[PDB]
């Protein structure tokens, strides 16, 4: 029995929290906060353990954008601090490959990185690959064919609809298909051999519109739309079916957490967070 | 204090 963890997050300022669900019973864990509060960072799983990548610590009297990356072990109920980054990296993107973990542009004040560095959590030692062909923040990573795809986001200047792949034995970057909507704060994931794109920002309103890469094809189509538009969503994979967790609207934080089932083609609200928040690091253990 | 994030 899986669990989603939820990680981070903002409503007022920078969170803490770390919970998580059990699509099974539909129950909450309060698990342990996490050390430094962060709203922007990633989430992903390495050998049972959970890891929270980046972001940036929002408070009332000061902003620290995060280059931490922290191991939660669940059977411990502990956090414990890892190798940091190269950089801070806040709106991250993360991926796995080989249980290594990739970690994806991101912004460090004025700068909009390009810079794509790799954990090794055998060795406690992060090393800088290939840089993309764009700087990228608020950026959507997935894995997919061993290859590492960098979708939407900001360089600094527009919000994106390209997309770009990351080849590790060649260690090289190849831009692929763009999609149909500019997405900058999207959810981005891998189901059923295919790159799912939901919601986001495309620079005047947040999106409902979800979208599918097809490898075969090089073609992005559009499916069902979620119930809420939403930006600076969690994202994640369980059985099957995609789940997307908080983000902002334009008005609200939400704690809405919607299902997609890709066999019916169907959104469904499946739960509510214990508080609405956006810019949640998510992933399944 | 953005769209994007609600910060």
């Amino acid at each position: 029995g899986r669990l989603i963890y939820t990680a981070g997050g903002y409503f007022r300022q920078s969170l803490s929290y770390l919970e998580a669900y059990n699509p099974s019973d539909g129950t909450w864990l309060r698990l342990a906060d996490l050390q430094v509060p962060r709203s922007g960072l990633a989430g992903c799983v390495v050998g049972g353990l959970l890891y929270a990548v980046g972001g940036r610590n929002n408070s009332p009297d000061g902003n620290t954008d995060s280059s931490a990356l922290d191991c939660y072990n669940p059977m411990t109920n502990q956090w414990s601090p890892c190798a940091p980054m190269s950089v801070p990296r806040n709106r991250i993107g993360v991926g796995v490959i080989d249980g290594h973990i990739y970690a994806v542009g991101g912004s460090h004040g004025c700068i909009h990185h390009n810079s794509v560095e790799r954990y090794e959590p055998e060795r406690d030692e992060w090393h800088l690959v290939a840089p993309m062909l764009t700087r990228r923040i608020g950026v959507g990573v997935a894995v997919l064919n061993r290859l590492l795809y960098a979708v939407g986001g900001f360089d600094g200047t527009n919000r994106l609809n390209s997309a770009e792949c990351y080849y590790p034995e060649r260690n090289e970057w190849r831009m692929i298909t763009a999609m149909n909507t500019i997405r900058s704060g999207a959810g981005v994931c891998v189901l059923h051999n295919c790159i799912y794109a939901a919601g986001g920002y495309d620079g005047q309103d947040q999106l409902n519109s979800v979208e599918r890469y097809d490898v075969a094809t090089a073609t992005w189509t559009f499916v069902a739309p979620m119930k809420h538009r939403r930006s600076a969503l969690g994202i994640t994979v369980h059985q099957g079916r995609i789940y997307v967790l908080g983000g902002y609207d334009g008005h609200t934080f939400l704690d809405s957490v919607e299902c997609y089932d890709p066999d019916t083609d169907t959104w469904s609200e499946v739960t509510r967070m214990t508080s609405g928040r956006s810019g949640v690091g998510v992933a399944v253990t | 204090g953005d769209e994007e994030t609600g910060e």
